[PDB]
């Protein structure tokens, strides 16, 4: 869950917005609360 | 070929002579000893060793033509006590009968070899090691001296490398048969020490290939050393070191799961003597396994570091698409996204304290994912270095002579009472 999270940031840190939408969508994460984080 | 007249080797918590000639070796209590035929000079009164010599045979007869081999270990000075450092001459080692023969002695960065002919005629010869370095190969760090004497010269090698040389054609007969004293004896710190290693005296004058081999030698290893030259264990807490990138240390990038790459602080006070860059910066990383705790060559290896109260892992995201990749610095995980398991290697042929570290798809395959490493990130827009993982590395490690300036190369700093900033 803390580890999701990160594995997010990491991601958005290494560019490929994708990965991190893919991650945030699995993680538990909201379709639109996913395009704020980014 | 049969040249060696004290060969000093640990034995069953002892030291004993193995040369065959039986020298009467006495360790007293305050010499202390390790397997890995480390010994401890200290400050303390009961830590000295006494060698008594044959008394039957004499080795060089009609002419000078001998040599001492050994590893030391000198510790840092003392920020408050430079002065002394730098002034204070000890002896570490003493071998004389009616003031006459040979010591070692240590005047702060320097160490000096001395003869003392039947006359009172002295020589020296002695290497320095700069202390205002950024980065030493040499302070408080395990390195390997050869002292040769022939009718000329008197020689010091360092490593296997010639430093320096003094005309010694002026000396006379040298009394050699003396008691070998091996102890601190000068105006020393209570808290001074030495540590020392395999100490050999021989009875002619080494060439360099000859002491560059006994270097290799006594060198090699299966297991892989710290930034200090002692073996490298599991469960040790290590700051980390970049040969390619000296001044650079790790980083947890503020809230977020990368390693940034920082400059060292440096040495904050003001005395025009000395300079170094702090060594005990950056994260705390630990190395676990995936009988004994020491990491050897091929291991496969977990790279962990604290971050406060947690003991996180270093990961390589697998599917990372350049030639160079940040690595994921996170919590301990078994996902699938990421491979978390290293191997550590050592790919120099030749004496080093560097060692590499290798990601691979698994420990069965021979696919090679890359190497730990440092890399130079674009991303207003600006350049920054990040801990990284490179598949440059892999063929760049392969190329010989081994390129030890590759940020591929790390060495690991355990906390040492030699190291104080």
């Amino acid at each position: 869950d803390m580890f999701c999270a990160l594995k997010i940031k990491f991601f958005l840190e290494i560019g490929d917005e994708d990965a991190a939408r893919k991650a945030a969508k699995k993680c538990g994460y909201s379709e639109e609360q996913a395009e704020r984080i980014i | 070929l049969n040249n060696i007249i004290l060969n000093l080797r640990y034995k069953d918590n002892n030291l004993i002579d193995l040369s065959g000639y039986g020298a009467k070796v006495e360790v007293y209590d305050g010499v202390e000893l390790n397997d890995k035929n480390q010994f401890k000079l200290t400050s303390s009164a009961n830590s000295k060793i006494r060698v008594t010599q044959n008394q039957n045979i004499i080795f060089n007869s009609v002419f000078l033509d001998f040599s001492v081999s050994f590893w030391i270990r000198i510790p840092k000075y003392k920020n408050d006590g430079i002065q002394n450092y730098i002034h204070n001459e000890y002896t570490i080692i003493n071998c004389m009968k009616n003031n006459s023969g040979w010591k070692i002695s240590i005047r702060g960065n320097r160490i000096i070899w001395t003869l003392i002919d039947i006359n009172g005629k002295t020589k020296s010869v002695f290497f320095e090691y700069n202390i205002r370095e950024d980065i030493s190969e040499y302070i408080n760090r395990w390195f390997f001296v050869t002292i040769t004497n022939n009718l000329n010269n008197a020689k010091i090698y360092i490593n296997g490398k010639l430093e320096s040389n003094t005309d010694i054609k002026d000396i006379r007969e040298v009394i050699a048969n003396g008691e070998i004293i091996f102890k601190l004896d000068g105006d020393i710190d209570r808290t001074q020490f030495i540590w020392m290693k395999y100490f050999s005296i021989f009875n002619t004058e080494l060439s360099q290939s000859n002491i560059e081999e006994r270097y290799k030698i006594q060198s090699y290893s299966e297991y892989l050393k710290d930034f200090w030259g002692n073996p490298l264990m599991y469960n040790k807490e290590y700051y980390m070191f970049n040969a390619g990138n000296k001044n650079s240390y790790i980083k947890l990038k503020k809230d977020s799961p990368v390693g940034e790459i920082l400059t060292r602080s440096k040495y904050n006070q003001n005395s025009k003597y000395i300079n170094y860059r702090d060594l005990y910066i950056g994260e705390k990383f630990i190395i676990r396994r995936k009988n004994d705790d020491i990491v050897r060559k091929e291991d496969y290896i977990y790279l962990d570091f604290f971050n406060l109260n947690q003991e996180w892992r270093v990961y390589t995201y697998k599917y990372f698409k350049k030639e160079e990749e940040k690595l994921f610095l996170a919590p301990i995980s078994d996902s699938d996204e990421f491979y978390n398991t290293i191997q550590i290697k050592e790919y120099d042929e030749q004496p080093t304290y560097s060692c590499q570290l290798l990601f691979k798809k698994d420990e069965e395959s021979t696919d090679e994912i890359g190497l730990i490493g440092i890399h130079r990130f674009y991303e207003f827009e600006e350049y920054k270095d990040y801990f990284c993982i490179s598949k440059w590395y892999l063929k760049e490690v392969k190329r010989k002579p081994y390129n030890l300036k590759l940020g591929c190369n790390w060495q690991f700093i355990p906390k040492d009472e030699g190291w104080t900033e």
